[PDB]
RNA sequence: GACGGAGCCAGCGAGUCUAACCUUGGCCGAGAGGUCUUGGUAAUCUUGUGAAACUCCGUCGUGCUGGGGAUAGAGCAUUGUAAUUAUUGCUCUUCAACGAGGAAUUCCUAGUAAGCGCAAGUCAUCAGCUUGCGUUGAUUACGUCCCUGCCCUUUGUACACACC
RNA sequence: UAAUUGCGAUAACGAACGAGACCUUAACCUACUAAAUAGUGGUGCUAGCAUUUGCUGGUUAUCCACUUCUUAGAGGGACUA
């Protein structure tokens, strides 16, 4: 028995959704307590830069962005539970990681 | 169960919460009474939902507004819009419709609209100019 | 029954209504401002109904409501795919049933009052219990299940229960929620039906739609017997508890007609000053007190207006 | 009926306590309080250059009753003042952090102010009570 | 009276003085009389008003400022020459100490002497552009009543910075000065004066 | 719209000649209709099923089981 | 003195070369049946009035 | 300026023509007429094809089209 | 309005692995800073970014005044292998042109113009710049084809390098 | 109509791009999912006061709720009704 929180970091928003909706129903599969989704903030990573090559024409900029999502989750579950959702629950880009306390 | 209800103001960022229960008649903000509140030239705006429905009503209900964001002006529109609609939820939930809805029409009938959001935003900065619609000034020689 | 007042406090179309049996001096009216409103009577020829209370918080329009008879529980069904479950006081939140992966169309309870009914737009009729747990799902309709009504069956409360519901997929279906199955099938409608009503003796169903139809069917040999021509879209649909009246609110007027035997009594219309012909406000909610000495009707402009029972001269 | 400090002013709150400090007198006030400028953002030496020490110590013991707790960088950040930086434009520059020590200290020094759990400076019980006997004054401020 | 009083106190002053009437901070709303045709539908004070900030949508619609409350026209009004954008509290504690001035000199309400100051300074016809070939010369045009609220206010304003600037007279002073005089012209203000001229310029170039 | 994100794809390619260089732009726009990944149509067809027709009269009456 | 008081019964055109002056008709608020075209400055509206020192002019598009 | 294209005209007098019978004249039941009978990509779209539809019905009940 | 105390109210953002990022809290320094730990690989800490305009009490009263602070001398710290031809910050002092800007000319129709600060890009240090963000928050229009331009039709042409 | 926007008129008919549709963000939602990296309430325990129950707090995990304000998913809403 220990005591783990898993945080799923990714911009694929439903990605990431059916990643976190594929481990709360294995966590009411064998329920923990109930544990749901804690949603951080959408993360803006927004660069600012010119449009222009070297400067002749009218100034224009281009706000490129990436929205990043950061997730987490308690559990309750025995290490082998551990192992089995930090190995078959995968998925591209979508980043995992197990931090124990 | 203690019959309170939370209510909330927002402005443009400016946003109260408004706790309502069942006491004594204390209004306050930030702790100290709305009187102490110091724009004071707001302060009659602040009185107005009060000295409007006459205060006498106001004597079973305690509310305690809280206020994060925007500026002073902001903050007094604030906790005006939600000790207000604190009021007619009050007079809504806890006793009965037609005061809630006389409460709300005195409120209409005087309106800035007192009970309700407003929509009003900052719109963005566009690039090449200063202003959010203003731009640099050119030369063309 | 001529008018007797005037009654406000909705904001949209006022949609349904119903009283308790015990204590006809409440009323509870659904209407299209996303919150339903109870009124006392006081029976003031200008302010028949006083605004008690209002539940709120629904996403989209309560189309229909019931109480029960000693003005315990409420239940509105609102097309924010719940129906929601209060007391008529203090209006708090008793018990929220989702489900219905569509608009929720119609509920109403048994005569124990613990056997919940809400049909459906995902084609579907939902019997859930007070709990919020659902024992019967049942499948068999094409297009929507718009309107579901129990029957009040026969004395000394046997331990079974009786329903019938129409579908706009052209069927008058009763079914029997012992084993939750069909019981009988009603067919003759040519147009999308609204609204169908069930009688106090639990064996006339009049049902009609957009047809202008009234056709009565008989459940006690499952026999069918006429049809009245109402000749624009009947809105609703209301059987007298005394009088075994079919009072109905129609596309232009409300036509209220004596069964025994076949003449109409009358035909309202209430008078207006401002909207126009092609325009014209129409009634949408229609009910009967307990007693039976006055009707409410509550129309597309938030407005409800209330008739007496009265002699002739 | 029930005496706190949120049901007198600021402004005659500040001066009220501003009296009492220099009517009691002893702090150990620096000697500098004639020299100093309070700040970076200020061209001038104050204008009562006599009793500023009593006003700025009476206005930072209402801020610590106030607050949770604090220190003299956020002191510092609250007592700075907008900077003219001549014909380049204007900034928000801190103020005197030796002057904020001082005054900190001496109102350690009476034990108004203390040392925190987690850091910084928080209010005294008995801070908190000759707090409220001048706000028992100036609650009886009313004849 | 029929007094209440809670826990906390909130007093008697205000709790007189406010619930049986709503006033200014503490004017006379009631009684007021606009003795003019042409003027009503285009004044505010009959709805009275707390004091004179208000968050009000005021172009969203057309003809809207008009039923904006008089006295916020003329907060706004005096918040003006971009080194004094968006003081408005400022501008506002400048009109509540400029009817202070006017209730010390004269015995009338004073917002009945801006409501009579506009009335009287608000000029009736004014001179506007011809495509004109050669001489150039302007037809005269009978200006439009919300214009003679606009006019009139603009120009009290203009009035009261122009002759407030370089000296030791305050702001208050000054639109107390110029608002008495335009009330009951002395062919001394400057408002007035432009009224006048205004005139003059109509008549000769009609 | 972003329908040039979803449903065409853009190839840039610099081709380097004996002369100086050429540059080919290849824009494929795939369908909609197989667009697995994303929505099936571009938001400017609408697709409607045609219904089937029932008869007026009918004889109003009833049937039993 | 002669200041005449009008009342808009209709407003006609935007005349004027830049585009700011109303041709406007106005009932006379004392007589019915004196209506006169006039060129307003401001902005003019429905039932709403005028003041005139000489009301007798009636002139045409402004160029 | 609330002019309707070709897509929300041609597409209601479709579902008009081969529809007449299910639809009625509220907004809320032909909004939800068009989310049963209709495969579209917006609710605005959808939106704004019933709100047409609601405004044909309108005045078919007051006379036919040309078309 | 300047100045001096006091009230005290934001939001988008950035932030160090095998090397010098944001730095809370105590200590001294008038100030700039330097020091001893603690906190952050960040809705966890810097952060409530306590920002400024604004607000109250108080001196100053029209004089190119204490407004403005340019220039210029002396010194203390910080960044850098390096600062003189000032990197920046700070202390003292010097107290200029500037008395509301000519002919022209630019931006703008609602949380919009304007005043007011902060973040971020380059960055060892340098923001008067810019990209964003918030605070306070209007007067005036709801038009026009007059001027400068645009689109459509009709017409004229000896113009097509197209009225330069 | 902002719109080659549509109604209509037709030696034209049926089409394509552009506009619109689309997408992001901004406003509302006591309505489902919630959260010690968000806030409240109550019981912790106590600080100052007047002590007439109270007010303003302090407490990183003392507990239990709670999701209104916060956050973000799934959706609602407006279509000139």
């Amino acid at each position: 028995i220990i005591k783990i929180r898993i945080t799923l970091t990714s911009t694929k928003v439903k990605q990431l959704e059916n990643v976190s909706s594929n481990i709360v129903k294995n966590a009411e599969q064998h329920n923990l307590v109930k544990k749901g989704p804690v949603r951080l903030p959408t993360k803006v990573l927004k660069i600012s830069t010119r449009k222009t090559p070297n400067g002749e024409g009218s100034k224009t900029w281009e706000t490129y962005e990436m929205r990043i999502h950061k997730r987490y989750i308690d559990l309750e579950a025995p290490v082998q539970i551990v192992k089995r959702i930090t190995q078959i629950t995968i998925e591209p880009g979508v980043d995992v990681e197990v931090v124990v306390a | 169960a203690v019959p309170s209800v939370q209510t909330f103001g927002k402005k443009k960022s400016a946003t109260a919460v408004a706790h309502v229960k069942a006491g004594k008649g204390l209004i306050k903000v930030n702790g100290s009474p709305i009187t102490l509140v110091e724009p004071e030239i707001l302060r009659f705006k602040v009185y107005e939902p009060l000295l409007l429905v006459g205060l006498d009503k106001f004597s079973n209900i305690d509310i305690r507004v809280r206020v994060t964001g925007g500026g002073h002006v902001s903050q007094v529109y604030a906790i005006r819009q939600a000790i207000a609609k604190g009021l007619v939820a009050y007079h809504q939930k806890y006793v009965d419709e037609q005061s809630k809805n006389e409460l709300k029409k005195a409120f209409t009938s005087y309106d800035r609209t007192l009970l309700i959001a407003d929509s009003r935003r900052p719109e963005p900065k566009k690039f090449g100019g200063k202003g959010a619609r203003s731009r640099f000034q050119k030369s063309y020689r | 029954l001529v008018l007797r007042g005037t009654l406000e406090g909705h904001n949209g179309w006022v949609t349904s209504l119903a009283t308790s049996a015990g204590q006809p001096n409440l009323l509870l009216s659904a209407s299209r401002d996303k919150t339903l409103i109870s009124w006392k009577l006081t029976g003031d020829d200008q302010k028949f109904g006083v605004p008690v209370r209002s539940f709120k918080g629904h996403s989209h329009i309560v189309q229909d409501c019931t109480l029960t008879a000693d003005g315990a529980y409420a239940l509105s069904a609102s097309w924010d795919k719940t129906l929601r479950l209060w007391d008529v006081a203090t209006g708090e939140t008793y018990q929220r049933f989702v489900g219905h992966k569509s608009d929720v169309m119609s509920v109403d309870i048994d005569k124990k009052a613990s056997m919940i009914i809400s049909g459906s737009r995902d084609k579907t009729i939902k019997v859930w219990t007070i709990k919020g747990q659902c024992l019967a799902t049942l499948l068999g309709h094409n297009d929507w299940v718009s309107q579901v009504r129990v029957v009040p069956n026969e004395k000394a409360d046997d331990d079974s229960v009786t329903i019938i519901s129409a579908g706009n997929d052209k069927m008058v279906k009763a079914w029997n929620l012992n084993q939750f199955q069909i019981e009988a099938d009603f067919i003759g409608h040519n147009s999308n039906i609204n609204t169908l009503t069930a009688s106090p003796d639990g064996t006339l169903i009049a049902s009609a739609g957009k047809d202008g139809e009234i056709m009565l069917w008989n459940l006690a040999a499952k026999k069918a017997m006429y049809t009245l021509s109402a000749q624009d879209e009947v809105f609703s649909l209301a059987f007298s508890p005394n009088r075994y009246w079919l009072a109905a609110a129609t596309a232009t007027g409300i036509k209220v007609f004596s069964l025994d035997p076949q003449y109409l009594v009358d035909d309202l219309r209430p008078e207006f000053a401002g909207y126009s012909k092609a325009a014209e406000p129409h009634a949408v909610s229609l009910a009967w007190s307990a007693d039976g000495q006055t009707l409410f009707a509550g129309y597309t402009d938030n407005v409800i207006r209330v008739w007496q029972v009265m002699t002739a001269n | 009926p029930g005496v706190s400090v949120r049901d007198v002013a600021a402004q005659d709150f500040i001066n009220a306590y501003a009296s009492f400090l220099q009517r009691q007198g002893k702090l150990e006030v620096p000697g500098y309080v004639d020299i100093v400028k309070t700040s970076s953002g200020n061209e001038m030496p104050p204008q009562d250059a006599e009793g500023w020490f009593y006003k700025r110590a009476a206005s930072v013991a209402r801020h610590i009753y106030m607050r949770k707790q604090v220190g003299v960088g956020k002191l510092n950040k609250l007592y700075g003042g907008a900077k003219s930086r001549g014909v380049r434009p204007y900034k928000h520059i801190d103020a005197s952090g030796s002057i904020n020590r001082k005054v900190l200290q001496a109102l350690e020094k009476i034990g108004i102010v203390e040392i925190s759990p987690k850091g910084g400076r928080r209010i005294s019980e008995n801070g908190q009570r000759d707090l409220d006997r001048i706000a028992a004054q100036t609650l009886e401020e009313d004849e | 009276f029929t007094p209440v009083v809670l826990a906390t106190p909130i007093p008697e002053e205000v709790q007189q003085a406010q619930t049986e009437i709503k006033l200014f901070n503490k004017w006379s709303f009631e009684e007021v009389e606009v003795k003019d045709a042409s003027l009503v539908d285009y004044v505010q004070v009959r709805q009275p008003i707390f004091v004179a900030h208000t968050a009000g949508r005021y172009a969203n619609k057309r003809f809207r400022k008009a039923q904006c409350p008089i006295i916020e026209r003329l907060t706004n009004s005096l918040m003006m020459n971009g080194r004094n954008n968006g003081k408005k509290l400022k501008a506002v504690r400048i009109i509540k100490h400029t009817l202070d001035i006017i209730n010390v000199l004269t015995d009338q309400n004073p917002i009945q002497v801006v409501v009579d100051a506009i009335t009287n300074t608000g000029p009736r016809e004014d001179t506007t552009r011809v495509g004109g070939g050669g001489a150039a010369r302007r037809q005269a045009v009978d200006v439009s009543p919300l214009r003679r609220v606009n006019q009139a206010i603009a120009l009290l304003t203009i009035g009261a910075r122009e002759a407030a600037f370089r000296n030791i007279k305050t702001i208050a002073e000054t639109l107390a000065e110029e608002l008495i005089n335009a009330a009951k012209g002395s062919s001394t203000s400057y408002a007035i004066k432009k009224k006048d001229e205004l005139e003059r310029v109509a008549k000769s170039n009609r | 719209g972003q329908p040039v994100n979803d449903f065409i794809d853009t190839a840039t390619r610099h081709v380097l000649m004996r002369q100086g260089v050429l540059g080919i732009k290849v824009k494929i726009m795939r369908d909609p209709a197989k667009s697995r990944t994303g929505p099936k149509a571009l938001p400017d067809a609408v697709t409607i099923i045609e219904p089937k027709e029932e008869e007026p009269i009918l004889a109003p009456s009833v049937k039993d089981y | 003195t002669p200041v005449t008081l009008a009342k808009v019964i209709k407003v006609l055109g935007r005349t004027g070369s830049r585009g700011g002056v109303t041709q406007v008709r106005v009932e006379f608020l004392e007589d019915t049946s004196r209506t006169i075209v006039r060129n307003v400055k401001g902005p003019v509206r429905e039932n709403d009035i005028l003041v005139l020192m000489e009301s007798e002019r009636e002139a045409r598009r402004l160029r | 300026g609330r002019v309707r294209t070709k897509t929300v005209k041609r597409a209601s007098k479709a579902l008009i023509e081969r529809y007449y019978p299910k639809l009625t004249l509220d907004f809320q039941t032909n909004k939800r007429l068009c989310d049963e009978i209709a495969t579209i990509q917006s609710k605005r779209l959808r939106n704004k094809i019933a709100g047409y539809t609601t405004h044909l019905m309108k005045r078919i009940q007051k006379g036919p089209v040309r078309g």
